[PDB]
């Protein structure tokens, strides 16, 4: 519990108070305060394996609930958002699902889609950083991070953006990266450079090829 | 003149090159073995010698046909050549798709290259000859479209030698993962 | 005098050292010696120029003088057996592990920084039987009750008796670190896990002459401040390490317990400095 | 061909004993027991030079000997007409181009990339193999 989450945080000489600070107030040389942030930000940042580090996202270390122990561990230093739990014991998958999909979708379009994509794919940002693609981020991480607001991306707080219309986000997103394409092969999600490529070096090749056949050459 | 044929000579040399390089995927292969301690096959993964030697067979008697070929091509007959690559072809292909089945059956029952220890150094191990076989697919099917393309000389001859060996090459490597995986364990 | 001929090794404060520093010694002068007769031979036929009064006669044109080989290939061989015996015989008497140590030091290395544990005291003289923790190891790493942890503001510092037999047990968090201690004249890599890559990651040393501070690098290649790992090690009495002992099982820093037995809290040899980033940095 | 034969030979019969020494002495007197890696590295090394030098051997046992491999020779006697050496072709940089292709699809994981330097590959390798098969154009 709390005991073993202290623990968790101090014992971790390799991991947390080198960055942080046994008061969580923040190290002025390593990290941030780490005061005001709830279990959420422990959730996204841990189980996507961001966090302890030496940024892109890669396996957690701590994996058999010593990830919930440090969440609650930093929720009682300081309040803030809180992992949604279904009324089991478990994090909840299938019910922060919604139902609605056009106000997910244009939600997305207003509030997300200018920095990944229309269909969640990754996106290009100013000097070097750039924004990830959407498609291995699982329901909760979504949740998550749209509440907590990692590194350059805005924080969306659950009083500007209702927990409805999250979960509505949520739909538009797991819809948006699990449906078959109707049209052929996906060309990577894009706009027509694909497109233009595979038209210079699919459709134009064979015409020439089928040019360099029938007619002679001297 | 040419006493010793010089083709010869390099594809020998390159064949012990890649003797080098399977060389180092059974060094990786060993270690990690002696590591696990016990049941060393872990908790998903069962072979299925049921499947596994049929393929095998298949691969020594395309070796056989090869042979055939060979000896049909150093008497100036490009036809016998031809089926007897064909029917190499043939056989090397089904040995390829049987292979692609077991690793389905094997990928959909647990074990993974991200799973274990064990099903990395497995797909390693058996995915390089997989790839030096559709190799040696390749290179028959061009020297089939060369011979169909000038007369027949013993140039042509040569290429057919060399390939053939290549192919023999292949199957002994086969052979040993095969002895090393599935009977030593 | 051997000063010079020791081309910068410092004098070791170990019997293990000193005795590789004579081995050291002399292999240096062998191959001085050696290095000179060769260096001879190359400068004395550079006087065999070209003489403007050689006519149109080449010289001797001699080449394949046959036993001069013999002798040449089977005197090398003379030189390098007695040097792979000595070497034999002072490697072995480097790593002898005798099973009954008086001090067992654990030591973590992680990603820029080091920890000490203290696991085990016992004193031949009869005395000291301190004891380990491990309530908490739940694989590799070894937790102990009085733990010295390195920052960035502060460098650890590991405080050891003099004239003891001391054990190192070596255990590596995430990448592989180096332990080197300089004046200990030896150095030993620290691993992940040590068991399952067939290294012995155990050493020990049989007493420490002198006393005071020394340094310690990391000699490995660990990523951004590999050479940002520094410790020190400080050797006092018996009688101050009893007292700094009781002083930390009083819980207290290592700062506190260095500066209860009068002797500069800090680290002496090497200081902290901050995690750099440039000289025109703005700060 | 004897030298090259039993250069070949001299190296085999050095690595196979320093093969199975290594084997033992591992076996015994190491800390975890055999290495299982420098002795499959040793025992394969052997096995090169042994291929190696088996197909020079078995060249050699059936030769008559060469102008190059027998002294008093005289340079009228390897007077003659030589094989066939390429004058130049433009095919190995787009080899090379291709194979560079794919090398940077895998860098960067990028599965389209791979694809379109594998096919690269193959028709650059296709065109190098027919270069000098083609017929004249059947109008
Ligand atoms: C995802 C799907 C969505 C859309 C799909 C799109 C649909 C595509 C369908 C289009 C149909 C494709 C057919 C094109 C022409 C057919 C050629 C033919 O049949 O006659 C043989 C033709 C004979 O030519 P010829 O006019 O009688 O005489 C020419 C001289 O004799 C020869 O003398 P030369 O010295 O001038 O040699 C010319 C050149 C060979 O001739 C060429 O110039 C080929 C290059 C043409 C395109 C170049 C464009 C720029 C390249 C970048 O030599 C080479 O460089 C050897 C290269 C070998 C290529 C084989 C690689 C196979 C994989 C291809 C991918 O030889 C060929 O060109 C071989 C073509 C490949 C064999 C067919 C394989 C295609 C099967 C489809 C796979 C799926
Ligand atoms: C800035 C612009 C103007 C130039 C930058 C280009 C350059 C710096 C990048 C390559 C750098 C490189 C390592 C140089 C050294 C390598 C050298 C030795 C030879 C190999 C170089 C080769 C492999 C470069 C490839 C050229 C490349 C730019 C082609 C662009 C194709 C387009 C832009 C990709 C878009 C795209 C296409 C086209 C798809 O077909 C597709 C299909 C399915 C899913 C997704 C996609 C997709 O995203
Ligand atoms: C020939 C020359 C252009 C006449 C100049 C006369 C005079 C100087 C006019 C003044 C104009 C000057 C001032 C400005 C030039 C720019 C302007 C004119 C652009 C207008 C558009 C137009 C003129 C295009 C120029 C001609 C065009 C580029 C032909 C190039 C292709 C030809 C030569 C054969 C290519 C063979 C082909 C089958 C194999 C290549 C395969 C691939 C790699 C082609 C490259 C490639 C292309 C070409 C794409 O467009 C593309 C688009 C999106 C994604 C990727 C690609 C891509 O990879
Ligand atoms: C390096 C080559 C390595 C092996 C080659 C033999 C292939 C052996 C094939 C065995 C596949 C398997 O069984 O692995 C099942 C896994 C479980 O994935 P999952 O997590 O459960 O599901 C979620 C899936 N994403 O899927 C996979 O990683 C798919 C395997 C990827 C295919 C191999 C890549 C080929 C690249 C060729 C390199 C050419 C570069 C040339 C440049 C010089
Ligand atoms: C010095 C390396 C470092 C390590 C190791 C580290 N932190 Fe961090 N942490 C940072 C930095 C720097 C940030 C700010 C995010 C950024 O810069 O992209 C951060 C951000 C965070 C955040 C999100 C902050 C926010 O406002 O949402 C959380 C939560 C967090 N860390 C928790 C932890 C925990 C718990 C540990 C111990 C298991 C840990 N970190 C270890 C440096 C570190
Ligand atoms: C360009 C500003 C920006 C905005 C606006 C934005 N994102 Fe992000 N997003 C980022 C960046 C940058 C990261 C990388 C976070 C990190 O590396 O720690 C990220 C990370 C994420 C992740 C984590 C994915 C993973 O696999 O770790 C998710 C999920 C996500 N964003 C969802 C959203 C949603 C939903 C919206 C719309 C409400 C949104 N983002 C709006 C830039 C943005
Ligand atoms: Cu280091």
């Amino acid at each position: 519990s709390s005991a073993l989450l202290r623990t968790g945080k101090q014992l971790f000489d390799t991991s947390c108070v080198s960055c942080h600070g046994a008061n969580l107030q923040g190290v002025p040389d390593h990290g941030p305060s780490l005061i005001g942030v709830g279990e959420a930000a422990v959730y996204f940042q841990v189980s996507t394996g961001r966090m302890p580090a030496m940024a892109p996202r890669k396996d957690p270390i701590f994996d058999e609930a010593q990830i919930d122990a440090i969440g609650a561990y930093v929720q009682a230093n300081g309040g803030g958002p809180t992992v949604v739990r279904n009324p089991d014991g478990s994090i909840a998958t299938q019910s922060l699902r919604g139902n609605d999909l056009g106000r997910g979708g244009d939600l997305f379009r207003l509030n997300c889609a200018s920095c990944h994509n229309f269909t969640g794919k990754g996106g290009a940002l100013s000097s070097g950083k750039y924004a990830p693609d959407l498609a291995p981020a699982n329901e909760q991480q979504i949740l998550t991070a749209m509440l907590t607001g990692p590194q350059n991306m805005p924080k969306f707080s659950n009083r500007q953006l209702s927990f409805e219309a999250k979960k509505d986000i949520i739909a538009y997103v797991k819809v948006a990266t699990e449906a078959r394409q109707p049209g052929g092969y996906l060309l990577g999600g894009f706009g027509p450079a694909p497109e233009g490529m595979a038209m210079w070096i699919i459709g134009m090749v064979a015409a020439i090829g089928l040019a360099l056949w029938i007619g002679a050459r001297s | 003149l040419n006493r010793p044929n010089m083709v010869s000579v390099g594809t020998i040399v390159w064949l012990s090159s890649e003797l080098m390089f399977f060389a180092g995927l059974f060094a990786m292969y060993f270690t990690a073995r002696a590591q696990a301690g016990g049941a060393w096959p872990p908790e998903p993964t069962e072979l299925n010698l049921a499947l596994a030697v049929p393929v095998t067979l298949v691969l020594i008697a395309s070796s056989f046909t090869c042979q055939m070929g060979v000896f049909a091509a150093e008497r100036g007959d490009v036809f016998g050549l031809r089926r007897w690559y064909v029917i190499t072809f043939l056989m090397g292909l089904f040995f390829v798709l049987g292979q692609g089945y077991e690793y389905i059956h094997l990928v959909e029952h647990g074990t993974t290259i991200p799973g274990s220890a064990y099903g990395s150094v497995f797909y390693l191990a058996t995915g390089f000859h997989g790839l030096h076989v559709i190799g040696g697919l390749v290179a028959f099917v061009l020297l089939l479209a060369r011979t169909k393309m000038s007369k027949f000389t013993p140039a042509q001859a040569t290429a057919a030698i060399v390939v053939s060996y290549y192919w023999h090459f292949v199957d002994i490597v086969w052979i040993a993962l095969f002895a090393t995986i599935y009977f030593v364990r | 005098w051997s000063d010079a001929l020791a081309l910068g090794w410092p004098t070791g404060i170990t019997p293990e050292a000193k005795l590789n520093r004579e081995l050291w010694i002399g292999s240096v002068i062998a191959s001085f010696a050696v290095g000179a007769i060769v260096w001879g031979l190359i400068f004395w036929t550079s006087a065999f120029h070209r003489k403007k009064a050689t006519d149109t006669e080449l010289p001797r044109q001699f080449g394949y003088n046959m036993p001069l080989e013999l002798t040449l290939t089977v005197i090398p061989f003379l030189i390098i057996s007695v040097l792979f015996y000595f070497t034999v015989v002072v490697q072995e008497r480097m790593m002898h592990k005798d099973p009954n140590p008086e001090v067992v030091i654990d030591v973590t290395a992680f990603q820029w920084n080091w920890k000490f544990g203290y696991q085990k005291i016992a004193f031949a003289d009869g005395s000291f039987d301190y004891d380990g923790a491990d309530p908490e190891r739940k694989t590799y790493l070894n937790f102990d009750k009085i733990e010295t942890l390195g920052t960035s503001s502060e460098i650890p510092v590991l405080v050891l008796p003099a004239g003891k037999r001391i054990e190192f047990v070596l255990n590596s968090a995430d990448v592989i670190h180096g332990f080197w201690v300089p004046e200990f004249l030896f150095k030993r890599d620290v691993l992940p896990e040590p068991k399952a890559n067939n290294s012995d990651n155990v050493f020990q040393v049989s007493e420490i002459q002198q006393t005071g501070a020394f340094v310690g690098r990391c000699t490995e290649m660990c990523g951004t401040f590999h050479a940002m790992m520094n410790f020190e090690v400080r050797v006092v009495e018996p009688n101050d390490f009893k007292a700094y002992i009781d002083q930390r099982n009083a819980g207290k820093t290592n700062a506190e317990a260095l500066a209860a037995i009068n002797q500069p809290p800090l680290a002496i040899t090497t200081e902290p400095f901050e995690s750099r980033r440039g000289e025109l940095v703005p700060q | 061909m004897h030298i090259e034969a039993r250069l070949f030979e001299i190296l085999t019969a050095f690595f196979a004993l320093a093969a199975v020494v290594y084997a033992v002495l591992t076996a015994m007197f190491a800390t975890g027991g055999v290495e299982w890696a420098g002795t499959t590295a040793l025992v394969l090394t052997t096995g090169l030079t042994l291929i190696t030098g088996t197909f020079f051997r078995f060249v050699a046992r059936r030769l008559d000997t060469r102008p190059e491999d027998y002294e008093d020779a005289e340079i009228s006697d390897g007077a003659g007409e030589l094989g066939f050496f390429a004058p130049h072709s433009w095919w190995p940089i787009l080899i090379s181009l291709s194979f560079s292709t794919a090398a940077v699809g895998a860098a960067l994981w990028l599965p389209w990339l791979i694809a379109a330097g594998v096919a690269f590959v193959i028709t650059s390798v296709c065109g190098l193999v027919f270069e000098y098969y083609w017929g004249p154009e059947k109008h």
